[PDB]
């Protein structure tokens, strides 16, 4: 490598299943507070008090 | 390390970054060639792919002279190209007379231990003999080139003292002087000489193609390590590689 | 033999922070 | 020609330049005089169709 | 110390035997590790600890050129720690030096051919005609009156002290 | 040369440097975590961690 | 006991002033911000530099003529080194020889056939370096006898 | 501070002032004299500033110029005038070249367009 | 001490030919000479090739010798190298050159003569700056 | 006669007399600034 | 080297040496610095000046200027650390 | 107004030309300069405009 | 740049104290400037705060509670008292400019922090031997050497061109 | 230099880079016209 000019710069697929799963995994986490909820606009000024 | 006809065909974009361009080209087949009085050699790419230094081991019991098989600092600027010098015959064995090209590189290889072994990879003022004629699966060179000093005497002590210039005294240490014996415990290293000393290299061709009138082989090259305008004695340095070249009517 | 004494100094005072930082005397609203 | 057009095109937005914010600062000077403000607006853009066919014309002669 | 030289070759003495008239403690103080203003701060200790134990004067080295004239390297100022060697002569202008960049030097002394030959003391006498050697006592001659130390007594290293004049008044 | 504690480590396994150098007449590429120099920085990890657990206490 | 050369910029200048336009006294620059007089004398540009512009159209044709003997032994950076490396000077020879509407549309055929060159020596197709060529060849071969 | 190259200076300075004036005694141009009375006094304050006993002496040898030409005997002028020159070592600055010069290196220096000013470019 | 007559008075011809120049081309000469010549030759060196410099002593150990206004302008018209023997108007801004070098197209023989002169002039006034390098900066 | 100097320095004059007096009409006209 | 006995001939003095000097000390000799001075400094060790006429390339009007610098020019043994810097010295004006 | 045809844009300390050059405006071969008319043309529109 | 060609003198360590106490002063006005405008109490209704101060207030006008909780939890630790905190702000500017005008009480009598003799030693036996320091000295006799010719007129130093130490090329 | 017509406008078109500067400073002048409310 070293000015191979990559892309999110990367060599090999094994960093490609580093990018994809920590990102996924930290991200389910997030799902898991944030799933099967939506909508409920609030037209304020950045108030999304909602719980 | 493919052939140079298809390092030829990538543009330099493309090369670059990849570290092909240390990399010799290779020769595909077993052939001869036969030069001609008036031909020479033109592209001599030389690779070393493996370093070794002379040191003291230790092992059973005993504690002796060998190289260790050891790694280099420098990242990819160890290689020389593009190397010619006139081809000759004369009593049937063939010579190579190297005159021009890239004809050092600077490296330095860190010992097993710590220690940093700078020196110049040179083919400077060569003169090869061969085996016999007619390039072939097998056909050897061999002789002795000249290592120059690795710092010229324009470089300068961190001091300022140099070979053609810098102080001649311990700038450090003004009163040093001071009587009939003046700063002569340093004249050791106030002293800067340009040494120049002598390599050994040789070559064995083992491929040959002369559809484009190249040949290729492996080296062994000894050659010795640098002297910090004589004041570390220099270690011998024994470096491998493989070497290309292309071979002119 | 100066190396240890410099490295007794700067580990020195990082310990010195680290007792500053995390056993401090606690100022009190009373 | 084109020096004495341009001349004029410069004295023009002078007043231009002047007593258009003040009329439009103005709260009740505007209404009244936007008939007095049209005319030269519309003589001053004309001025400059008039003054860009002389380059036009006079350039590749 | 030119006073009483030039009074005694006014009484009729040859040069050599004028300058070693001169009292040697007196030669001990036109020298530049004796002032207060030329050691520093974190050297510490005694002046000896310095340059070491002063022995002996050497000699007063006059310094010719190949028309018999004289040249003085000019002494350094108390600021600078290095100065260069520079060898004027009556008038200060230089008729040679000592090149830092050795390749088209005009005033090197090789090329000027710098001949020394000294007065008095030890070294009494005793002319040098030979190049690095005429090169070594003017680096000496640079600095100071030039003796004859002893490092080897204390250790002494090879560089400046002060006086109790410079740290009283520190 | 005076070392006490580097014959204890060598001993058990430690036999390879970081610099390279073998205690055994070698000369080793990648001596790895256990070395001379990563035993003696593990200690140093487990005199900071027992320190913060003894104040925890 | 002075009166010093005081120069408020329309009195009198000597050295230091910048009037614009003052000590250079009716040679009459190009405008007020510049030194040099306009473009009247003492270079006639049609004067004999065109043995250099025809030396330039001269060798051209001889460096296009190694293009297709480095598609061959296949070379994609000489084809678009050659193609600059002396080539440079012919833009700069040809848009300064061209006089009429006629040589600048034959200008203008063997530029594009010159650009179609490099840009198929950058996609590495060698029919189409070739073919472009001899498009260009015979576009410069046209506009060297329209002289 | 008193210096060498102090001392160094007005002698180089004031030295072509006082050797110069040998013109000046052939004719016998007493107002070319008077002129450079100050020439007197003032390498006497810089060629001995330190040392006062040359100093007082080199006082005296300059009363004795001016109180001959006060008189007006020539002979008795160029009497003490030579007096003058081989006590004090009075002596112009001669040219230099390119191997024996080198006056000048800053431009600060008093003799940079003297005829004993050179540099050796290189 | 103003820029006099004497001072204004440089060698014209290969022989002892002196004239003056006069006191508006002395501008001329130093205002032309930064704008053309100056992006390298300021303080009278050469940057792309140090070793031929603008210095009366580099100037007069030239063939053919460069040292009077007449050879300056020669040299502007037809530039050879410092042995003087084949032509650099190739790769040196010339009139022989001004077609490849725009900078050229509008100078007159006034220009060159004022230019040159301020070659000439400038020693007179600085006589170790001049070609000195950065040592007397 | 440098007439540019002559020239360039009224159009300083006239630009800068021009909005300020813009400033100075809207308050002896008062008005809502 | 601290002490190198012909710092005269390089730069300095008069007569220039052969086998140690620049291109640079060629430039006070007319007539020689391009071409003359290029091939001096280009080619290898001498012994006289005499036999710097045995340089191959080294044409007839090349060589009269060397004639008439041949008093200035000498030939002293080579120091190879003043060999290196012949073409460039790293000093430039 | 402070264009010179001597000297390059770049020495001349022109800022706007340059932008305008690079989109093929009065520009000719190897960055020499044809004419600065259609730069006169785009800075007169873009006052108007103003 | 006189004191340091001549005298190493950001190398002091009563120069670094110096520079400590100016920083560290700088720095105690930013952080006692922002942290005052931040732990401010509502006063008015104006987005403007500055109309919500009259000087005859007898409370605090910022929170010292919510600004001690916002730099020990943030920095780890902080301030607890107005009067400790004001006495430091005097203190650091202040005692910096003691402790700096001590060391140029050094200099007026030469005693210096030059050199370190230890580091300067080894560099002398070993050439391959290079710090940051003996970068520094180098850069330090370029300044000795080249100022002095015109940074002292009067001593009338006439420097060769060869003496003048150099490196490659510049 | 500008076209040979627009060539009188000389010193006209030497100021007009300026303008933009001194809008900015009568921002400061209708403030202390309205004295800064
Ligand atoms: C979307 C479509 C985008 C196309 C991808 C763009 C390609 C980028 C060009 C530069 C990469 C290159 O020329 O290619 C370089 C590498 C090619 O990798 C090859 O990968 C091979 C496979 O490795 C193997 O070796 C490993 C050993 O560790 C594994 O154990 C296992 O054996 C196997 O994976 C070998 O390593 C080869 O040496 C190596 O050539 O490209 C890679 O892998 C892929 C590079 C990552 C590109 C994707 C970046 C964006 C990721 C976010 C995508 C979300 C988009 C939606
Ligand atoms: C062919 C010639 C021609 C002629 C004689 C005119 C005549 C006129 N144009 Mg006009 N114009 C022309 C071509 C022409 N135009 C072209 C080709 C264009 C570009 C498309 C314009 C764009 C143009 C604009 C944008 C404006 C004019 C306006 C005007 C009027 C200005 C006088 C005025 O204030 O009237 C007073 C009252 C009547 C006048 C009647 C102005 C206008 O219409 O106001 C009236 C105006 O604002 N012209
Ligand atoms: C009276 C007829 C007439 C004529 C002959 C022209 C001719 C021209 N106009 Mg023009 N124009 C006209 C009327 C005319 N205009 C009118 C009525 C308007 C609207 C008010 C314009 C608005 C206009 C604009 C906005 C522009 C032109 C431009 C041009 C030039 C473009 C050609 C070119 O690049 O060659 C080369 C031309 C020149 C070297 C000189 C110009 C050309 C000289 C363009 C221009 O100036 O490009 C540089 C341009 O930007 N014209
Ligand atoms: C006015 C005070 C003064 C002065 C000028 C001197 C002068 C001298 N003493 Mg002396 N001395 C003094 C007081 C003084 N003495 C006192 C009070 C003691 C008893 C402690 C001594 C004990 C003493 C000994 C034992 C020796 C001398 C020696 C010397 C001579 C060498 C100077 C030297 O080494 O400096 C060294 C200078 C320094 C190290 C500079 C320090 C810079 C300042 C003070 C830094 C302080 C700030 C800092 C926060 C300190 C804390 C350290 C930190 C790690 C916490 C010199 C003639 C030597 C000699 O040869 O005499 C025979 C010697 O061997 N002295
Ligand atoms: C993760 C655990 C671990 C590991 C694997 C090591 C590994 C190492 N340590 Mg070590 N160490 C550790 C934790 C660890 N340390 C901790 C927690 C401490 C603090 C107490 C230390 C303190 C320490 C010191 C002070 C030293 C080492 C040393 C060493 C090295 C040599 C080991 C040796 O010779 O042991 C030899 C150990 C023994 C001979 C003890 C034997 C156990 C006794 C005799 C058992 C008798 C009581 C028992 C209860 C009997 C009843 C049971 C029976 C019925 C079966 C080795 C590289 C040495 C070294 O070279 O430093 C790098 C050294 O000097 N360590
Ligand atoms: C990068 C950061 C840095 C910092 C923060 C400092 C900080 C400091 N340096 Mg410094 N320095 C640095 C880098 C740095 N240095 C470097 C790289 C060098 C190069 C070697 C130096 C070299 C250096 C020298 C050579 C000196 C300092 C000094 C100082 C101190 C400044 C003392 C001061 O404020 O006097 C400011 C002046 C005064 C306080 C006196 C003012 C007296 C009254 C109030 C005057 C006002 C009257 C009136 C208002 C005038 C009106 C007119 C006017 C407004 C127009 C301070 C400790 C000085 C020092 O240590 O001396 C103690 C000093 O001499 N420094
Ligand atoms: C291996 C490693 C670690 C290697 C290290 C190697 C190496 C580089 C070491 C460097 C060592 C080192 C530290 C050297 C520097 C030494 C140095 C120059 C020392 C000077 C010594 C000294 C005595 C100087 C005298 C001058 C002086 C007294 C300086 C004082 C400096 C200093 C401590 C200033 C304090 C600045 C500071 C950070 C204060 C922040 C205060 C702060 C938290 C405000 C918070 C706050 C603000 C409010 O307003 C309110 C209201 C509240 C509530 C509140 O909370
Ligand atoms: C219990 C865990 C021990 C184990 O799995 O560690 C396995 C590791 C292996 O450790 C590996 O060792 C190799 C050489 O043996 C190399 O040094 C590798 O760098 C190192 O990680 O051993 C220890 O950590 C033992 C700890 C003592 C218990
Ligand atoms: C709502 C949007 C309001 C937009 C108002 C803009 C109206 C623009 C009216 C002018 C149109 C330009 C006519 C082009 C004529 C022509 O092609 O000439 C062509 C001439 C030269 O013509 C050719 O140009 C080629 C260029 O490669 C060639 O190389 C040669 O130069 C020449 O042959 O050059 C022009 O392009 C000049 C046009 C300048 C462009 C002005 C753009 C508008 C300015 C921005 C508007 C201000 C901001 C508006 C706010 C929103
Ligand atoms: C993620 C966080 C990253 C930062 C964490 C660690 C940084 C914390 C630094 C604290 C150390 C200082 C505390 C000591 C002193 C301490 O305990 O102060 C505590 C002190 C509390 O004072 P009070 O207001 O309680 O005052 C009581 C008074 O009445 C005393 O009478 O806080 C201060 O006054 C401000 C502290 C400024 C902070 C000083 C910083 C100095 C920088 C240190 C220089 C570093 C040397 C490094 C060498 C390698």
């Amino acid at each position: 490598n070293a000015r191979f000019a990559n892309g999110k710069p990367q060599s090999i697929e094994a960093k490609y299943i580093m990018r994809s799963p920590a990102e996924w995994d930290r991200f389910m986490r997030f799902m898991d507070r944030y799933a099967e909820a939506n909508g409920l606009g609030f037209s304020s000024x950045x108030x999304x008090x909602x719980x | 390390a493919l052939t140079k006809s298809q390092i030829n065909e990538l543009s330099y974009l493309q090369v670059k970054g990849t570290g092909l361009a240390n990399r010799c080209a290779e020769v595909v087949g077993e052939d001869s060639i036969k030069p001609k009085p008036g031909a020479k050699l033109v592209d001599m790419c030389i690779e070393p792919k493996a370093w070794a230094v002379e040191e003291e081991v230790g092992k059973a019991g005993k504690t002796e002279k060998k190289f260790v098989n050891s790694k280099v600092m420098t990242r990819q600027t160890y290689t020389l190209d593009a190397i010619e010098g006139p081809i000759t015959v004369d009593g049937g064995k063939i010579t190579f007379s190297e005159k021009e090209g890239i004809d050092y590189a600077a490296t330095t290889v860190q010992l097993p231990g710590g220690e940093r072994v700078p020196f110049l990879f040179t083919v400077k003022d060569l003169v090869a003999k061969g085996n016999g004629d007619t390039f072939k699966p097998g056909f050897q060179m061999g002789g002795d080139f000249n290592t120059p000093s690795y710092r010229t005497g324009l470089f300068l002590d961190p001091k300022g003292r140099g070979g053609t210039t810098g102080y001649d005294m311990a700038v450090a240490l003004p009163a040093l002087q001071l009587g009939e014996e003046g700063d002569a415990e340093l004249f050791g290293e106030n002293n800067k000489v340009f040494d120049i000393t002598q390599g050994r290299i040789e070559m064995e061709v083992n491929k040959v193609n002369a559809e484009d009138s190249e040949i290729g082989g492996v080296f062994v090259a000894t050659q010795l390590s640098d002297t910090d305008m004589g004041s570390k004695t220099p270690k011998k340095v024994l470096t491998k590689g493989i070497f290309y070249a292309k071979v002119e009517q | 033999m100066e190396a240890l004494v410099y490295t007794f100094l700067l580990i020195g005072t990082l310990m010195v922070i680290f007792f500053a930082v995390f056993f401090r005397e606690t100022p009190r609203i009373l | 020609m084109i020096t004495a057009l341009t001349a004029l095109f410069v004295l023009v937005s002078l007043a231009l330049v002047v007593t258009v914010p003040v009329a439009l600062a103005t709260p009740g000077e505007w209404e009244t005089s936007k008939d007095q403000f049209n005319k030269i607006f519309q003589l001053w853009v004309g001025l400059v169709v008039a003054i860009a066919t002389a380059d036009g014309i006079s350039t590749a002669i | 110390i030119e006073r009483q030289v030039e009074t005694s070759v006014s009484e009729g003495l040859s040069e050599s035997q004028a300058w070693s008239r001169i009292p040697d403690k007196l030669a001990f103080y036109d020298y530049i590790g004796n002032n207060p203003a030329k050691g520093g701060l974190f050297r510490a200790g005694p002046m000896n600890k310095g340059d070491g134990i002063a022995e002996a004067w050497l000699g007063h080295p006059i310094f010719r050129d190949k028309e018999g004239r004289e040249l003085t390297v000019r002494r350094m100022p108390a600021f600078f720690e290095t100065f260069p060697v520079i060898l004027v002569d009556k008038d200060g202008i230089i008729r040679a030096d000592i090149p830092f960049r050795r390749a088209e030097s005009k005033y090197s002394i090789e090329q000027v051919g710098v001949t020394v030959d000294f007065y008095g003391g030890k070294l009494n006498g005793q002319t040098f005609k030979d190049a690095p050697t005429v090169k070594k006592f003017a680096r000496k001659a640079q600095l100071g009156e030039v003796f004859e130390f002893d490092r080897t007594s204390l250790e002494s290293d090879g560089v400046f002290r002060s006086s109790p004049r410079g740290w009283y008044t520190y | 040369q005076g070392m006490f504690v580097m014959p204890f480590m060598t001993r058990l396994g430690i036999t390879d440097s970081w610099g390279g150098w073998s205690i055994t007449g070698e000369s080793v590429s990648n001596p790895g975590i256990w070395s001379f120099e990563g035993v003696a920085l593990s200690h140093i990890i487990l005199s900071g961690m027992c320190f913060l657990a003894a104040i925890w206490h | 006991s002075v009166f010093g050369l005081i120069g408020d910029g329309t009195s009198y200048s000597e050295g230091a002033a910048y009037g614009t336009d003052q000590a250079d006294k009716l040679y009459s620059p190009y405008s007020v911000y510049s030194p040099e007089g306009e473009k009247s004398l003492y270079k006639p540009d049609s004067a004999e530099y065109l043995a250099r512009k025809k030396a330039v159209l001269a060798e051209t044709k001889n460096r296009l003529q190694k293009i297709p003997g480095y598609v061959d032994k296949k070379e994609w950076f000489n084809v678009k080194d050659e193609l600059t490396r002396y080539m440079y000077e012919t833009r700069g020879a040809v848009r300064s020889l061209s006089s009429s509407v006629t040589q600048k549309e034959k200008a203008e055929v063997f530029f594009r056939a010159l650009e179609d060159t490099y840009g198929a020596a950058t996609l590495k197709k060698g029919d189409a370096v070739k073919a472009s060529n001899d498009k260009a060849i015979a576009a410069l071969d046209a506009f060297t006898a329209t002289l | 501070s008193v210096s060498a190259a102090t001392i160094n200076r007005a002698r180089g300075l004031y030295g072509d002032r006082i050797a110069a004036l040998k013109d000046a005694v052939a004719a016998g141009d007493f107002k070319a004299i008077a002129e450079e009375k100050n020439a007197f006094i003032l390498f006497n304050s810089g060629a001995y500033p330190t040392n006062k006993a040359k100093k007082n002496a080199a006082i005296a040898q300059t009363n004795e110029i001016f109180k001959a030409i006060r008189s007006g005997d020539k002979a008795a002028v160029k009497s003490a005038y030579d007096a003058y020159m081989a006590a004090n070592d009075i002596r112009p600055l001669p040219e230099i070249n390119a191997n024996i010069g080198q006056g000048y290196s800053s431009d600060f220096d008093f003799r940079v367009r003297t005829k004993a000013g050179a540099i050796y470019v290189r | 001490i103003d820029l006099d007559e004497a001072t204004r008075t440089v060698v014209v011809d290969n022989a002892g030919n002196t004239t003056v120049l006069t006191p508006e081309q002395v501008k001329r000469g130093k205002r032309l000479f930064n704008a053309t010549c100056g992006a390298c030759h300021v303080g009278g060196i050469t940057k792309t090739n140090p070793n031929v410099g603008l210095d009366p002593e580099a100037l007069s150990l030239a063939t053919p010798r460069r040292d009077n206004i007449n050879a300056l302008v020669d040299y502007i018209k037809n530039p050879t190298t410092y042995d003087g023997l084949e032509s650099i108007a190739e790769v040196h801004p010339s009139i022989k050159s001004a077609d490849i070098y725009p900078r050229m197209r509008s100078l007159t023989d006034e220009d060159l003569y004022s230019i040159a002169g301020h070659i000439m002039l400038s020693p007179k006034i600085a006589s170790e700056k001049w070609g000195g390098g950065k040592i007397y900066y | 006669d440098t007439r540019l100097l002559v020239i360039a320095a009224p159009v300083l004059v006239a630009a800068s007399w021009a909005l300020f007096n813009i400033g100075r009409l809207a308050i002896q006209q008062i008005q809502r600034l | 080297v601290i002490d190198y006995e012909n710092i005269g001939y390089l730069g300095g003095s008069s007569i220039v040496d052969i086998n140690n000097a620049n291109i640079r000390a060629y430039l006070k000799m007319p007539g020689m610095y391009p071409t003359v001075a290029g091939k001096i400094v280009s080619h290898g060790p001498y012994s006289g000046v005499s036999d710097l006429y045995k340089i191959p390339g080294l044409s007839s009007a090349e060589a009269d200027v060397i004639k008439k610098y041949e008093s200035r020019l000498t030939a002293k043994t080579p120091s190879p650390d003043y060999v290196i810097d012949r073409i460039n010295n790293g000093l430039y004006r | 107004s402070h264009f010179v045809p001597e000297k390059p844009t770049y020495e001349q300390g022109f800022i706007l030309i340059q932008h305008l050059a690079t989109l093929g405006y009065g520009i000719g071969p190897g960055g020499e300069i044809t004419s600065t008319v259609p730069y006169f043309a785009v800075g007169v529109i873009h006052l108007i405009s103003s | 740049l006189f004191l340091q060609g001549f005298h190493n003198w950001t190398l002091n360590p009563f120069h670094m104290m110096g520079v400590a106490g100016i920083l560290g002063g700088a720095l105690l006005c930013a952080i006692h400037g922002a942290t005052v405008e931040n732990t401010l109490f509502e006063d008015g209704d104006a987005a403007n705060t500055f109309r919500a101060f009259t000087p005859t207030q007898s409370e605090e006008t910022y929170s010292m509670v919510t600004a001690n909780r916002f730099w020990s939890q943030i920095f780890g630790v902080a301030f607890s008292n107005k009067r400790w905190l004001h006495f430091f702000m005097l203190f650091v500017p202040v005692t910096g400019l003691w402790t700096s005008s001590i060391g140029i009480v050094g200099l007026a009598l030469n005693l210096r922090a030059y050199d370190f003799v230890s580091q300067e030693l080894r560099a002398a036996e070993d050439p391959e031997f290079e710090t940051f320091y003996t970068k520094n000295h180098l850069l330090d006799e370029g300044i000795r050497a080249w100022m002095a010719a015109q940074d002292q007129p009067h001593e009338n130093f006439v420097f060769p061109e060869e003496v003048l130490p150099r490196g490659n090329a510049l | 230099k500008l076209p040979e017509a627009y060539a009188f406008l000389n010193p006209i078109v030497d100021v007009m880079p300026v303008i933009p500067v001194l809008f900015f400073l009568l921002a400061f002048v209708w403030q202390a016209a309205v004295s800064f409310r």
